């Protein structure tokens, strides 16, 4: 139900951190793994959120380190 | 030369490899 | 209870106290979601209302030890109301007068319902009988199908 | 007395039997709950519960409410809400019949509407358009694993069974036809037993293959099309006549 809104000049800030961070990445590694697709086999099914997910934690994000 | 630039492996030592083996080693 | 982030604020000083309790509740929730496979109909939402139940029975809980017991911080209810360990909105209604005691917050739409009106949970059970009392019959219902609701306790 | 003591429950919801029934073809087709890519065989089998009605029958939620209807579960003896169930948990009396006999023109006394015809078998629950109060009682030859009984011991044991769950008007085994004409003394009574006995089992304790009561093929208690024989037409013109001079003699 939520529309997806933001501070256009605020989003604009944050993809261009995304930029230099994911442009950093790039530099730094040496190879770059990428996802395997599809991701899950027509065997694996859904798994559930609660099961598996909801309790690991994930891991940090995108986002260059600001002073 | 498609399939080396697809290579979704290349250009690495096995880092994540010896991870693996760091994982089941233990 | 959400997922911890980097944008989560860790939990002040007095969480540690609770945890526990509500630890309990969780596990529960997790006890409550699975395919318990009611062929059956009403079981079904058995297994539903026990999931409702002890949602309010939590929220009940964060409710009475900010308001009743006045024992936790506000700063720690704030916390847990944003990470959703109590709903925010039920909380309020109960605060409301008359609504002291409510199972949740379904019960009290009168647009949801077809009859412009809310949850014969909400009428009092002395009222209840004493409708039945007029008619000859007894109380024809013992709880109601939005939540497990045997009487909504105004009184 | 049933109204004395509450309703035991039939069989817990673990003890419940799956909607997955027997495999009959190659894939399972969500939608119908039904068997598909094949109907190899036939599909029915033998109800694995039945109404011990003194055992079971007895209060509910209904029996408190006023519910005018009695539980198709109770009848096949199956009903996993034994006194929180709303539909009712006995067997139907003149007290029971009469609170709903407005109603029950309409519809059978499980709560379910009656139709314009008979389905083609007579085997679905009634038509409203006529007042049977007969049952057909075909496949006791499977209903009895192949048990070559006598007449009477047959037609004594099926006494046994339906007079069990409703007062009797008549009954008569036919040797030549192998199958029962049940007449009940009311709709109410022949829709609950037509249910109640439905798939069911005519073997008992005593007899050998009372292990093998599943494996065979349960009874098939479907509706009686009016006898062809004169004898019994006449009674029921007769019964019919009487019928209408009580309700003519009610209009004034
Ligand atoms: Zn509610
Ligand atoms: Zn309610
Ligand atoms: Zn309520
Ligand atoms: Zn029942």
């Amino acid at each position: 139900n939520e529309t997806p809104r933001v501070i256009e000049p605020v989003y604009t800030a944050q993809w261009s951190a995304t930029w230099i961070a994911m442009r950093r990445e790039k530099r730094d590694r040496t190879h770059f793994k990428r996802m395997r697709f599809p991701p899950f086999d027509d065997d694996e099914p859904p798994l559930s959120y609660e099961q598996h997910i909801e309790n690991i934690e994930p891991l940090d994000p995108i986002n260059l380190p600001l002073d | 030369d498609w399939d080396s630039r697809k290579d979704r492996w290349y250009g690495y030592s096995g880092k994540e490899y010896n991870e693996l083996i760091s994982k089941w080693e233990r | 209870p959400r997922i911890k982030t980097r944008r989560s604020k860790p939990a002040p000083d007095g969480f540690e106290k609770i945890k526990p309790t509500l630890t309990d509740f969780e596990i529960q929730l997790r006890d409550a979601q699975k395919d318990k496979s009611s062929k059956l109909a009403a079981k079904s939402n058995e297994q539903l209302w026990e999931i409702m139940q002890l949602h309010h029975q939590r929220s009940r809980y964060i409710y009475t030890l900010y308001y009743k017991r006045k024992a936790i911080s506000k700063d720690l209810y704030d916390w847990l109301i944003k990470e959703k360990y109590a709903d925010k909105l039920l909380i309020a209604k109960w605060r409301k007068t008359g609504y002291e005691k409510l199972c949740c917050l379904r019960c009290i739409q009168k647009n949801e319902t077809n009859n412009g009106s809310t949850c014969i949970c909400r009428v009092p059970r002395a009222q209840l009988e004493e409708e039945a009392r007029k008619k000859g019959t007894q109380v024809s219902f013992h709880q109601c199908v939005h939540c497990g609701c045997r009487g909504c306790a105004s009184t | 007395s049933w109204r004395d003591k509450s309703a035991k429950v039939q069989v817990k919801e673990s003890e419940l039997p799956s909607s997955i029934p027997a495999q009959t073809g190659l894939t399972f087709n969500i939608w119908y709950n039904k068997w598909s890519q094949g109907f190899a065989g036939n599909t029915r089998f033998v109800s694995p519960f039945a109404l011990q009605p003194q055992l079971h029958s007895g209060k509910t939620r209904g029996d408190n409410d006023g519910q005018l209807f009695f539980c198709l579960f109770f009848a096949k003896g199956m009903c996993c809400l034994g006194p929180k169930c709303e539909y009712l948990h006995h067997i139907p009396d003149e007290e029971d019949i009469g609170k709903l006999a407005l109603r029950t023109e309409v519809l059978d006394c499980f709560g379910r509407e009656k139709f314009a015809d008979y389905r083609e078998d007579m085997g679905g629950i009634g038509s409203f358009r006529k007042k049977n109060k007969t049952l057909y009682v075909g496949g006791i030859d499977g209903a009895l694993n192949s048990k070559h009984l006598k007449p009477a011991q047959i037609e004594s044991r099926i006494r046994f069974v339906f007079s069990r769950l409703g007062d009797i008007d008549r009954i008569r085994y036919v040797e030549s036809k192998n199958c029962g004409f049940v007449k009940f003394k009311y709709q109410a009574n022949a829709e609950f037993a037509k249910e109640a006995m439905s798939n069911q089992t005519l073997l008992l304790p005593s007899d050998k293959e009372w292990d093998d009561r599943r494996e065979g093929t349960g009874l098939l208690v479907k509706w009686a099309n009016e006898d062809p024989d004169p004898a019994a037409q006449k009674r029921l013109q007769e019964e019919l006549k009487l019928e209408s001079l009580n309700m003519m003699v009610h209009l004034i």
